[PDB]
């Protein structure tokens, strides 16, 4: 339902998503960053009324003519009212249809190895596995996550 | 290789980076100086600025400079000194690209909109590769959104702005994507809708697919302002039969349907049916697209809620025209029973079926529910025990049961027997559904959280209506129980929160608000919970760490969006450069930053003010000027949650308009209590060396409260999970207003003395003499109304007194305003003392006397020998010793101090016997 | 999700 742009004041009413375990806040540099360059891959799906059922983030840094003109997948979440309906295999879906349309060359993503219920997510999708990159979540004295580089090949392109 | 091996090393992490920059003078060319001064910085601010000034005046003209000076002076909040940079490396030489581009950048950083056209013009004149022509036209509308309602803003800005991309349109320099959502932009908003609309429509729009749907989401915003409606239906129609869930578009389909059959449209002879085709009229042509629409969704393996809930909204707006009417819809009970009979078992059964709850007939709100709970697959109930649930998938939609149980009003009817039933029902079922999700991660919600939930919100429910308290204490074992059991959830550390405030208690949580991990823009909309009763019980540690992770995100927020306006140039935003500045002016105007702000310098004053700083260099440091106030009053934004909390409440009485509405202004009365105060004080150095000012912040200040007076008479009732009622009603109560009105009074009458002389002055020496004798038994009155006890055993239950720790912090935060006054008087009596008679033995004697007070109400704040003497299924019996002492031991750490607090302040009683 | 800084 209603699946439109991250409008900026939507950094206001995130708060039934972001107040998980999982999900990070990135600050405001990051978010207007994603807002200005990439303004495509910011998807926000509302709600009959507001609710904001949950958002994904992303962007498309790479090099053409390297075979590495990816799609990144930088954040991903559902409001945990609003989970097992379907949505964030539809946020994944428009992900990879934009990230398509503008070339492609698989489609990237970070997740960390804690949450079977992620990855076992993304090996149903269809991502495979690429590197695991050792000691990325740094932190926020708790210990710091490795990460499952994970990569989507698809409709190879320029 | 002198400029890379010297300055590679001059950025290794602070001080290597620092020291070989500092060896790096006597050893070798224009900027040495600023990469030996940008590592220091730190504290000192004249030790840098005495070099920096130095360095941005020798023409500088280099890259190394000008890069590092340019982040020197932006870290500073100083970005006016940036742009006398470039144009000082323009005028000596007219660079090609780089300076001019970097001249423009600094001129859109400051903000300085009416010239930054012109450099973006002379720049476009230079070297025309084509982003620079649209840069001035870009800000020639960035010098129009500023000077907004007036004629030279429609007439002078926006159509120069428009001559100016039409003058590329005639040519073919178009070939972009960024502008035509800049002549979009321009074409809106000057009011050509129908100019705008074909821009789109036509060739320019085949350049605008780079986002997902941004040709008929800006075809659809033409459309309805031009109030055209057929060819809103038909594109609204066409996208729907692409997603069938959209609900943004369901809304415009029944908008643009209705609207329709109020202006009786008729169809073309020829045509398809308008501009986008096969356009709907009313019913028949909207009931059977939507009959049609369920029934494509009914064969999938995807289970839409899209259909199912636009079936309900076409049934509300049929009958909200004409209602004798119906077709084949049938009736709103029996679609919200298929409706929960399929979407039962998902987490979002109740958040789609609250806002179509209005369509029952309001009387048959426990037939719904008893006809509801007969399709959940329970237990048999009578085994000595209740009727329980067997899988998750019968447990979520009995969850769902008893939520819309609280939202139809059946939980607000029963009188607290039932409505503690109902409560032992809602823990036996949140005990039982424990026994599913054993194996979860830590990371999830256990499958019955919701099941705590709905008894803490009958428990409090009970509280608010009875004033029970032995029912506060069963809520925070609950919530102490479910927070042990599923540790991540939020809505039990917000419930905690705030239950551990609203009883005094302030150590768990700071300790549950680091717990959910609140980071940047979320110390706009949750840091409200922490900044309103930090310092309000005592807790000044606390408090001085909340006001400082708060000020230091509203300040990077400040210098780092003013950088992300200058980086939506660059990648051709053109269309959130608007949105953008409305992002910075709600959160520079923000409700919460003149809070934080103001609490931080009362709370700066009052910790290192006449302790350990001199309020005269205590004031200097701050810039409190008391003529000027850097609150905007006007544009006061408020952009707290307030619905981060989840409430099943039955939709009339849990947060209108209304009580946001009397939030806000509740919010701006206390703040203007609190600034007007703090600039009374900031004016007393400064009075000894104009009164005309001091004057009037106090006829100000005894309006605000008398406004604030009749406010508080004004008996609202805010519920549970709402605004937070401010301190303004105990700030009353406790009689502190008039404690320091009658002080503010007494610095009027002490200057007057002070300009007149100890002469012939008889008749201002005996009101000073009527004043001090006034002043002191208000100090003792509000003693007596925080005399008490914070902790009782009362026939075996708790009653914490949370109004007696309050008014107790209202007692040090008064006292202290008595000894900055005081400490005026002393500095004007004492030179005419040893000037060298009726009127200072009564100051020695207020002195004297003020001293025998400090000392009583430091031996009030030994409850501590009071409190610490307090002895005080199974595991629920458990975690009250853990709630308890919690409690306790928060009390005892707030007493600890505002004790330690005042056997400071009363040393500084030994500065003022004169 | 993607690391803060
Ligand atoms: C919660 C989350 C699962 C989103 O749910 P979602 O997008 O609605 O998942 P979908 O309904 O679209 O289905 C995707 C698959 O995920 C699996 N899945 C989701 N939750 C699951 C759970 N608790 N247990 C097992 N599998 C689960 C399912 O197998 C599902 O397949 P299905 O359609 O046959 O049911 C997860 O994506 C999320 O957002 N977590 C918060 C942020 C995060 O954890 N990771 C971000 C990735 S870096």
């Amino acid at each position: 339902t209603t699946l439109r742009a991250f409008t900026c004041d939507d950094l206001f009413r995130f708060n039934n998503i972001n107040l998980d375990p999982l999900t990070e806040t990135y600050g405001i540099p990051f978010y207007l960053q994603y807002l200005a360059h990439w303004p495509e891959y910011f998807i926000v799906a509302e709600a009959p009324g507001g609710e904001l059922m949950g958002y994904i983030m992303g962007k498309a840094e790479g090099s053409v003519a390297r075979e590495e003109w990816h799609g990144h997948v930088t954040a991903l979440s559902v409001a945990p009212e609003f989970r097992r309906l379907g949505l964030a295999a539809k946020l994944m879906e428009l992900l990879e249809e934009i990230s398509e349309r503008k070339g492609g060359f698989f489609v990237d993503l970070f997740v960390r190895v804690s949450n079977q219920v992620a990855v076992n997510m993304y090996k149903q999708l269809g991502y495979s596995v690429y590197r695991t990159v050792i000691e990325y979540y740094s932190a926020s004295g708790e210990p710091d996550e490795d990460a499952y580089d994970m990569r989507k090949a698809l409709s190879r392109d320029t | 290789x002198x400029x890379x091996x010297x300055x590679x090393x001059x950025x290794x992490x602070x001080x290597x980076x620092x020291x070989x920059x500092x060896x790096x003078x006597x050893x070798x060319h224009c900027a040495k100086v600023l990469k030996a001064i940008g590592l220091q910085r730190t504290g000192k601010q004249e030790e840098a600025f005495t070099l920096a000034q130095e360095v941005a005046a020798l023409e500088p003209t280099d890259d190394n400079s000008l890069q590092a000076l340019t982040i020197l002076y932006r870290e500073m909040h100083r970005p006016e000194l940036v742009t006398k940079l470039y144009e000082a490396a323009v005028k000596k030489v007219p660079n090609s690209e780089e300076y001019h581009s970097h001249l423009f950048m600094a001129y859109a950083r400051v903000g300085e909109y009416k010239k930054m056209q012109q450099a973006g013009m002379a720049l476009y004149k230079i070297v025309p590769k084509n982003p620079y022509y649209f840069w001035s036209v870009m800000s020639l509308i960035m010098q129009s959104i500023s000077a907004q309602d007036e004629n030279l803003s429609k007439t002078m800005f926006l159509p120069l702005a428009e001559r100016m991309v039409e003058k590329m349109v005639k040519e073919d320099k178009i070939e972009a994507e960024a502008e035509v959502e800049l002549y979009y932009m321009i074409l809106e908003r000057l009011g050509k809708y129908q100019e705008a609309l074909d821009v789109i429509r036509g060739k320019l729009g085949e350049k605008l697919t780079s986002e997902i749907q941004s040709r008929e989401n800006k075809c659809m915003a033409m459309y309805k302002k031009l109030s055209r409606w057929p060819e809103c239906n038909a594109l609204s129609r066409r996208l729907l039969l692409k997603n069938s869930d959209d609900w943004q578009f369901y809304l415009t389909y029944f908008d643009s349907v209705f609207r329709l059959i109020e202006e009786a449209w008729s169809p073309p002879a020829e045509g398809e049916h308008s501009l986008e085709g096969e356009v709907h009229y009313s019913a028949e042509k909207a009931v059977k697209f939507i009959e049609d629409r369920i029934t494509e969704e009914s064969k999938s393996s995807r289970h839409l809620r899209g259909p199912h809930l636009a079936k309900l909204e076409l049934i509300r707006r049929l009958r909200s025209q004409g209602c004798n009417d119906e077709y084949k819809l049938g009736d709103p009970e029996e679609l919200m029973f298929q409706y929960f009979k399929k979407f039962g078992d998902k987490p979002c059964c109740f958040t789609d079926l609250k806002v179509f709850v209005d369509l029952l007939p309001a009387t048959q709100c426990t037939k719904f529910i008893n006809q509801l709970l007969g399709v959940v697959p329970l237990s048999t109930p009578t085994e000595d025990k209740l009727a329980l649930p067997a899988d998750i998938r019968a447990l979520q939609q009995h969850l769902c049961v008893v939520q819309l149980t609280r939202l139809l009003g059946l939980y607000h009817t029963m009188d607290k027997n039932q409505k503690l039933s109902v409560v032992r029902e809602l823990m036996l079922r949140y005990q039982h559904g424990l026994e599913f999700g054993k194996t979860c991660l830590k990371t999830e919600l256990q499958f019955s959280d919701y099941y705590c939930l709905l008894a803490v919100h009958a428990l409090i429910d009970v509280w608010r209506e009875t004033g029970d308290e032995t029912t506060v204490w069963q809520a925070l074992t609950l919530l102490e129980e479910g927070l042990t059991h599923s540790p991540s959830n939020a809505q039990f550390k917000l419930l905690l929160v705030r239950i551990y405030c609203m009883l005094g208690a302030f150590e768990p949580v700071v300790d549950l608000y680091s717990s959910l991990d609140a980071k940047h823009i979320q110390h706009d909309t949750i840091g409200y919970l922490l900044t309103r009763y930090a310092e309000s019980l005592g807790q000044y540690a606390a408090a001085s760490q909340s006001c400082n992770f708060a000020l230091r995100f509203f300040h990077s927020n400040q210098k780092d969006t003013s950088e992300y306006i200058i980086q939506a140039y660059k990648y051709g935003a053109f269309e959130k450069i608007p949105e953008f500045i409305a992002f910075r002016n709600r959160l520079n105007n923000s409700l919460h930053f003149a809070q934080v702000r103001t609490e931080r310098m009362l709370l700066d004053l009052l910790l290192e003010a006449n302790i350990s700083t001199s309020l005269a260099e205590s004031i200097k440091s701050m810039n409190l000027r008391p003529e000027e106030d850097d609150i905007p009053w006007e544009d006061l934004r408020d952009n707290r949650d307030l619905n981060v909390f989840f409430s099943w409440d039955p939709k009339d009485r849990d947060v209108s308009e209304e009580h946001k509405k009397l939030s806000l202004e509740e919010e701006t009365l206390w703040l203007r209590i609190r600034s007007l105060t703090l600039r009374l004080i900031s004016g007393l150095p400064s009075l000894n060396h104009r009164i005309d000012i001091l004057r009037l912040l106090l006829q100000q200040l005894e309006a605000t409260l008398e406004t604030g007076k009749r406010f508080i008479e004004k008996d609202i009732q805010y519920p549970f999970l709402g605004p937070v009622p401010t301190r303004m009603g105990g700030f009353f109560n406790s009689g502190c207003s008039q404690c320091q009105i009658s002080s503010f009074y007494l610095v009027n009458d002490i200057y007057e003395l002070d300009t007149s002389g100890l002469e012939d002055t008889m008749e201002i020496q005996e009101r000073i003499e009527n004043s001090f004798k006034s002043l002191l038994d208000q100090l003792k009155d509000v003693f007596s109304k925080c005399k008490g006890d914070l902790l009782e055993v009362k026939d075996g239950n708790l009653k914490t007194h949370p109004t007696l720790l309050e008014n107790l912090v209202f007692f040090v935060e008064t006292i202290s305003v008595i000894l900055w006054v005081s400490s005026y008087c002393e500095s004007v009596l004492r030179p005419y003392k040893l000037n060298l008679i009726i009127m200072p033995p009564v100051f020695t004697s207020f002195q004297d006397y003020v001293t025998g007070l400090q000392t009583l109400i430091s031996n009030v704040v030994d409850h501590i020998k009071g409190l610490e003497t307090h002895l005080i299924s199974p595991e629920e019996r458990k975690f009250s010793k853990t709630v308890q002492g919690k409690v306790q031991s928060s009390y005892l750490h707030s007493l600890l101090e505002m004790g330690e607090l005042l056997k400071k302040r009363l040393e500084t009683t030994k500065k003022l016997k004169i | 999700m993607d690391v803060f800084m």
